[PDB]
RNA sequence: AACUAAUCCUAGCCCUAGCCCUACAAAUAUAAUUAUACUAUUAUAUAAAUCAAAACAUUUAUAAAAGUAUUGGAGA
């Protein structure tokens, strides 16, 4: 769950449940040379590595071994017509790598006559 | 913004109406959705233009200029295919209609009869001649898409049509959280402590 | 939107010798089999299309479409003729000056075969004498001459959209028989270049 | 799984996927609670592969098979919120009769005006809490001139509209 | 979780979000909709059709049968309170 | 300087129109009403120059006055600045 | 075109409204 | 018939009239826009001068009666 404000916990509450969630990944081909059982995603900057941890495990159920992450800094150079500096959306780069010895590569997806010219050929006369 | 014939935000779009265009703008009379009498497939006589005169079917209805567009009338010529290579063949290109160069034609007279919009028995809008006054019936047109509701068969990721009109909700004092937790059965007997909302 | 169709629907296959040659209508009553069927869709459609009084109202929209080109009347040559044929006419002609004359028709005009949500295509028999001159841009002669006839014969293709109301008959394209003689040499003279090749290759 | 994060092996390749229409909300207001509840993981699950495909997409500067899938799943998904929240809506009101879920009230600000101030969760009370107790919702004397300004601008901006109007009819006039 | 003194993290699990994942299995609801399937006009449900649906027939017969007293508000379906729920509506203590 | 090459749109006017037909009629209601309403009572415009003329220092005064009580703060502080120029060059030199 | 009537002030006793914040003072008094 | 250039009409405004007004989420005064404790929390005296009196000093405006009676380095 994101841009939403999380129930404030004191002790004897209970267990923080998300039963609907609004964290969007997206698997992308690495740009660098990672291992095989390593995976890049993309994730909301808001989502912790654990939550991507129990994510795959809950809703995909993918077991994972390690997970490292980083945070792109976008891009703010490029300016529109009236000289407003445009920012490219930042965003959240995950290396998880898998469990119980999988592998994973990154599928293939997307697997007039010639001795007459300037004459039009129409006429015949 | 000047509407042109080319749709909104397409490549020539951007082209004839750039952002800082500072341009006259051109007058288009408003015309209210119950005004408008004028529906893509509905048979109208041109009153003016290149084919005025001769009756057509509606295909295309730009509202923001009040073009009315007719194929196979008001129509031009043009080079298709025009490149290096080949000359080019010549094309039939139609041009917009303003909608007062057209008007409705009644079935039983083929004239151009003015028209006045009033409900029926069944409640739909139909548009009556002022003179000879007749029901001039909603012509039936094809959707855009080419996509017939009945014709389409389910593919991947799309339900039955039976599931899909199947109705499970039972009404009940139970949000849907609470319901899930209770066809489930989670447990929870810890409870938050007070919270000062301020 | 396409009021004509590229092509022909049958291509009739002209007999050589014809021009020589009653006759030859009384085979298109003996080929009325394959024809005759057609004819009457454009029957239906009209029902005053006769193969024996057809030829007179297509030879005039051709001898108009060639005047049109003398004066330019682009505007007159489209309903002469259809899409498909406009393009061929008077592209080749831009910035050129063209004389053309109708001689009189060495023989009467006859519809030869017809074969059409529905286009008539009927193809015509044609033998007629013409003068044409082409200059430059600058007026000098490039092409024909003056005040000389010449005999062509040829077979004009006209095509009707025979569902529209505004449906008429336009010319669409010309069959053009083996035996007919070629085409007259151009004034200027060309060049076929040689072979182009790289520094490293060798003329061969 | 892996494979769910991808689009059938089949379909890859293909110009277009085909799909039908996305889920109205009087389709889910009919379903259950707890339909409701799985057809959100199901939306999602389908948002999430349309989304892994896309960026595939645009690094393979390749175009995306179906766009409208996309599209369709975010109408869907969007149309069951609201038919969730339209239940949870109407027993808020019938058990407590607040309505708006969230704790609030209308406040002024330091500048003068009058805007709904939303509560937040503290774990001890306001008076007890003296950076709350900072937080000034009072507006300084100044701002008197600033309520008279307010005024002459809304009158301002009454005539810089018919102002604009004019100009748009000369266009009328001219045109005509 | 919650940062202590000594600049030590310490891990709070009730913080921490849980994913409640259903099963998916025979449920018969897809992303898509068939093109033949007819369009529902939206009805937007509200506090007067939830209230009819739910709490009107207990109370209609109730009434009939007399056995309706103010005391009994609870009875038919009134919460005094949101606390002892997991999920309040007002204050909200829930996330979505 | 260069100069448009094209005429301006031509202009019709109808000298026959209500409006100009009509303008002036009732201008003798004094002498033609018995003077019960005088002339000066038929002038539209602002209330500070009805049946009044003056110089803009007594017109801009009499605005002052006038609809001083409906003037904004910034125009009435405005208006008292121009006016204190406007009084030392009519009144001093 | 006709001209339209011509203008004419009301006759007759008129009483001012003694709430009306708009109406002067001097219209309310016993003199008035 | 030439390059540089030039050509255009509304973008909009101005003055009166009329009219008082009562037009998403998430985050925020802490370090504003930082989802929860810290640290209590708070504007403003005649308006003056410039200016006029050719400097400068008291002084210097901000319906008719009438610019009259009066006031004033009796001077602006």
């Amino acid at each position: 769950a994101r841009n939403v404000l999380y129930p404030l916990y004191q002790l004897g509450g209970p267990q923080l449940r998300v039963f609907r969630t609004n964290f969007f990944i997206q698997l992308v081909r690495p740009g660098t040379a990672q291992p095989e059982d390593t995976v890049q995603f993309r994730i909301p900057m808001e989502m912790t590595r654990v939550d991507l941890r129990n994510y795959l495990e809950q809703i995909y159920n993918v077991p994972v071994a390690a997970v490292r992450t980083r945070v792109q800094h976008g891009s703010n150079r490029r300016r529109d017509h009236k000289n407003v500096r445009i920012k490219k959306p930042d965003y959240k780069v995950a290396y998880v790598q898998l469990a119980h010895g999988q592998t994973f590569t990154f599928p293939d997806l997307f697997p007039s006559d010639l001795r007459c010219p300037g004459i039009p050929s129409w006429f015949g006369l | 913004y000047r509407y042109g014939m080319s749709r909104p935000g397409s490549i020539a779009d951007k082209r004839k109406n750039p952002p800082w265009s500072r341009r006259r703008p051109v007058v288009v009379e408003p015309i209210s959705d119950e005004d408008w009498h004028l529906f893509c497939g509905d048979m109208v006589e041109i009153l003016e233009g290149k084919d005025a005169g001769k009756q057509g079917k509606v295909v295309q209805v730009v509202r923001q200029r009040n073009w009315v567009v007719l194929e196979g009338l008001n129509t031009h010529y043009r080079y298709i295919g025009r490149t290096k290579d080949h000359r080019g063949t010549m094309i039939a290109s139609e041009a917009p209609l303003l909608h007062h160069q057209v008007k409705l034609v009644d079935p039983v007279d083929r004239k151009p009869t003015e028209i006045q919009w009033r409900f029926t028995e069944a409640g739909e809008r139909v548009r009556v001649s002022t003179r000879s006054g007749r029901i001039i019936p909603k012509p039936e047109f094809p959707r855009a898409d080419g996509i017939v509701p009945e014709t389409w068969t389910d593919g991947p990721k799309d339900t039955s049509v039976e599931d899909a009109l199947e109705r499970t909700y039972v009404p009940r004092l139970k949000t849907l959280e609470e319901d899930v937790m209770e066809a489930m059965g989670i447990q929870e007997t810890r409870r938050f402590k007070k919270v000062y909302w301020y | 939107h396409l009021a004509c169709t590229a092509g022909i629907f049958d291509p009739y296959v002209p007999p050589e010798g014809d021009a020589r040659m009653l006759t030859q209508r009384t085979e298109r009553l003996r080929k009325n089999a394959a024809s005759q069927l057609a004819i009457r869709k454009i029957r239906e459609f009209d029902a005053n299309f006769k193969t024996k009084d057809f030829p007179e109202k297509a030879k005039d929209i051709f001898i108009e479409a060639h005047l049109c080109l003398n004066n330019s009347d682009h505007d007159r040559l489209h309903t002469l003729v259809t899409e498909h044929c406009f393009p061929d006419m008077v592209w080749d002609l831009k910035y050129k000056t063209v004389r053309w004359g109708f001689v009189e028709s060495l023989e009467p005009a006859q519809v030869v075969h017809v074969r059409c949500n529905m286009y008539g295509q009927v193809t015509v028999r044609l033998h007629t004498r013409q003068t044409l001159a082409i200059y430059d841009r600058f007026g000098r002669l490039m092409y024909g001459q003056e005040d000389v006839p010449k005999d062509v014969l040829e077979y004009v293709v006209f095509e009707r959209h025979l569902m529209n109301p505004y449906g008429s008959w336009r010319m669409h394209a010309k069959i053009v028989p083996a035996w007919a003689p070629p085409k007259q040499p151009i004034l200027k003279t060309l060049m076929i270049p040689g072979p182009q090749l790289k520094p490293w290759e060798e003329y061969e | 799984g892996l494979e769910e994060f991808f689009d059938d092996p089949k379909n890859w390749g293909e110009e277009k996927v085909k799909s039908g229409a996305s889920w109205t909300c009087q389709q889910l207001r009919n379903k259950s609670n707890e339909d409701l509840h799985k057809l959100w993981y199901v939306l999602l699950k389908e948002r999430n592969m349309l989304l892994t495909l896309e960026q595939e997409a645009k690094r393979q500067r390749l175009p995306m098979p179906s766009p409208e899938r996309l599209e369709k799943v975010v109408d869907s998904m969007d149309n069951v919120d609201k038919v969730v929240q339209e239940r949870e809506d109407a027993l808020r009101l019938l058990q407590t009769g607040q309505e708006k879920p969230r704790p609030g009230a209308w406040r002024r600000d330091i500048f003068g005006r009058i805007v709904w101030h939303k509560f937040k969760q503290w774990p001890i009370p306001w008076y007890l809490n003296k950076r709350y107790n900072r937080r000034r919702f009072f507006a300084m004397p100044y701002v008197d001139r600033f309520i008279r300004l307010r005024i002459e601008k809304h009158a301002r901006i009454e005539a810089r509209k018919r102002s604009l109007q004019k100009k748009k009819e000369k266009i009328l006039h001219a045109k005509f | 979780g919650i940062y202590t003194s000594d600049r030590k993290f310490v891990q709070i699990k009730e913080m921490v979000p849980e994913f409640v994942v259903p099963d998916l299995t025979g449920f018969k609801l897809k992303p898509y909709v068939n093109y033949r399937a007819p369009a529902g006009i939206d009805t937007p449900l509200t506090a007067k059709a939830l209230f009819q649906e739910t709490v009107a027939p207990a109370i209609e017969k109730d009434f009939k049968e007399g056995t309706f007293d103010a005391n009994n508000l609870e009875k038919y379906g009134f919460e005094p309170t949101q606390e002892g729920k997991l999920f309040q509506l007002y204050p909200k203590n829930f996330p979505r | 300087a260069f100069v448009r090459l094209t005429l301006p749109p031509p202009k019709v006017v109808d000298r026959w129109n209500e409006k100009r037909a009509l303008f002036g009629v009732y201008d003798n209601i004094g002498i033609l009403g018995n003077f019960e309403k005088h002339p000066k009572e038929l002038i539209k415009g602002p209330v500070w120059l009805r049946g009044w003329r003056g110089n803009e220092l007594q017109r801009c005064v009499r605005k002052k006055k006038f609809v001083g009580n409906r003037m904004f703060i910034e125009d009435l502080h405005n208006l008292n600045k121009r006016i204190s120029y406007l009084y030392k060059h009519f009144n001093r030199h | 075109y006709r001209a339209p009537p011509p203008p004419r002030r009301r006759p007759g006793p008129h009483s001012p409204d003694p709430e009306n914040l708009l109406t002067p003072r001097w219209q309310l008094t016993p003199r008035y």
